[PDB]
């Protein structure tokens, strides 16, 4: 009987019953079978009502719950290797190579600084998510670059490459104790269906 | 733990500590000679001698292909290629070649009181036959090494018994 | 002794010496028992200072850690279960009905694509936080249609059913080399302290 | 041979070796031993590709898979305790004290309400998440007090103290089907690489 945890490698995700599992190989045990005949396995769910999606050739512990019994495995989570050289982490947490270069924008607040063995980062699916000691949050898309987040000393910046969106049914309020500055590079349209206030000190129209 | 991952073999007795590889125990000369059925021997004397055959019931236990996982170099092997796997926790090559090193008994004898029979002791055993011809016995070998000892007193006599085994 | 995992399920949250515990019933063994008398259980946190809340009804892994003790259990994590005809996973995931549908607005960015076994998809207490394998981020109000993020080519959308709020106290840039285009369905406002500059090529006022 | 779990406390994250590792100290067996002497553990992650950091003091569940050695331990996850008089969770989600005051805005559409035993809250490095039953979701910087998140009615808001940036490489749109209204407290300036269009019902221009 197999009581212990073991560790595994993810072989497929396409359950011909469709009960949501996934194939499985142990290390050291399962070796020499065919892929046909590795047994299904379930795994813990983290929340309630929450499905996080495997990809094969991952790294994984696997336990038999039901009395021993290797026709019912259980995956629990994933696991730590450093066979190639470095550890399997993102480099930015580690320091064994260079990270993701952000595009440089004009303003643009300063990005949060990482330090190694001292901030949560993920990056999986081309999603990448920081949140390091100083207080900084950060989630980015790394095909593109477009980011949204503010910085460990508290100034928000949403950046997209592309077109942008913002809207909402009903009363919008924009605010800046500061200055306010607005600025386009093509044609810029102020449409109202009413009646329309400027209210300031002094007004120029300059060419 | 130390004796298996060196490949040596421990007793404590009269003293000291030791610490004997098996390697260099099996090209070691003898020092005694025991000898049956020869009354003109110079050496000492067996008076009952028993025959062990049964070397499967020790090789059993140490059949098996060591593997291990170590962080930077994945999994590890040792041992065989046509036995059975079985997994260990320390990843070291020296530690699991030498996991499967051991004496195999062959022969237990009782002999009349010799104090000098300790353990590492290796000796030469020659066996006459009593019937039939006088033929030699082939199957004890010539060198062995001795194992356990047992020595014991009563009001009228005083007597020795032996285990006596080879390296695998 | 009980040494290894089993199926429990919650019965209540309402702890009367207020250490943070919940109340379980292991399915099978615990069958038959008054539920004043079944023992409270801890659980193990995701990450330092956080707390995962339990509802009642929802199916966990028990184990009993202290020398296979029955009277002191803790929780591991979530369990899979398919007892209804279908998995117990939000059906965007796995394909067994149709999901959320959210309301259809002009503009709006595409909303993210969804595939069976390929994406991160959670739905609790309404709130739906999506992450797909093309790289793309949404948080969503299922009660009203309130949404932020980005999508899988890299556009930003936030929008709002009701009232938004944008302010900052301090300089605020709001910067689009493309139009910028500012609309209002009722009355529009600009109010300054100071000086107004409007800088463009030409400048066209209409009815 | 060790085989169930155990209680411990991180003591350092200096990795000699660099991989990845925590060094450990089992509270009850681990007693009276120099710090230079303590074994390197190693953890399970979440997701692929993951790192959370360990800070020294915290408390954790340690178990030892390969063959019950006490040399290679592996962590769990995190564990709770209240030797101090209170849980160790953050006071929103047990009621035992005050938590954060955040500081009040004109306008700021409510900010969530918090129940006892019923709200997703975590708190660590500065950063404060919060998901409650209602269906909001909020993120906060605890030494500036910037958030980003919408409402358990459905409102937007996203204040920051300091300076913000909107900025996008496209167009952009702003639309609300209400008033929109802008305020700036220094100077406003609306720039444009083009032609401008003011198109409302009746425009006024005032002191």
């Amino acid at each position: 009987s197999l009581t212990g945890k073991y560790r595994a490698v993810v072989i497929s995700v396409d359950d011909p019953k469709g009960l949501m599992r996934t194939q499985i190989r142990v290390v050291g045990m399962m070796d020499g079978l065919p892929d046909a005949s590795l047994p299904w396995a379930e795994a813990i769910l983290s929340n309630a009502n929450t499905f996080s999606p495997f990809l094969p050739g991952d790294k994984v512990w696997v336990e038999f719950p039901y009395n021993g019994d290797s026709r019912w495995p259980l995956i629990i989570g994933y696991a730590q290797d450093a066979s190639g050289g470095a550890p399997n982490v993102p480099p930015e947490a580690s320091g064994q190579g260079e990270g993701y270069v952000p595009p440089e924008v004009e303003g643009a607040p300063a990005q949060p600084s990482t330090s190694a063995k001292k901030d949560f980062i993920s990056s999986r699916n081309g999603l990448m998510e920081i949140r390091t000691a100083g207080g900084a949050w950060a989630v980015t898309h790394l095909k593109s670059g477009t980011t949204i987040g503010f910085n460990e000393a508290g100034e928000l910046y949403a950046i997209s490459q592309g077109p942008a969106f913002i809207s909402s049914a009903g009363n919008l309020d924009i605010k800046s104790g500061a200055d306010v500055a607005l600025k386009a590079g093509g044609s810029m349209a102020i449409e109202a269906s009413g009646n329309l206030s400027i209210k300031a000190a002094q007004v120029s129209v300059d060419k | 733990e130390i004796a298996r991952d060196t490949g040596s073999m421990c007793w404590a007795s009269r003293g000291m500590i030791n610490f004997k590889s098996m390697e260099k125990m099996a090209n070691a000369a003898p020092s005694l000679t025991y000898e049956s059925a020869n009354p003109n021997t110079s050496g000492f004397t067996i008076s009952q001698f028993n025959i062990l055959n049964a070397d499967y019931e020790y090789q059993r236990r140490h059949n098996y292909r060591m593997a291990s996982y170590d962080m930077t170099k994945g999994v590890v092997y040792s041992g065989n290629q046509e036995d059975p796997i079985k997994f260990t926790s320390n990843p070291d090559p020296t530690a699991l070649a030498n996991y499967n090193k051991f004496i195999l008994p062959r022969l237990d004898m009782l002999v009349e009181g010799n104090a000098a029979l300790t353990p590492g002791t290796t000796l030469k055993i020659v066996v006459h036959n009593t019937a039939g011809d006088g033929e030699l016995d082939e199957s004890i070998p010539d060198k062995m090494i001795v194992m356990s000892v047992t020595h014991f007193e009563d009001r009228f006599r005083f007597v020795s018994r032996a285990q006596l085994g080879v390296v695998n």
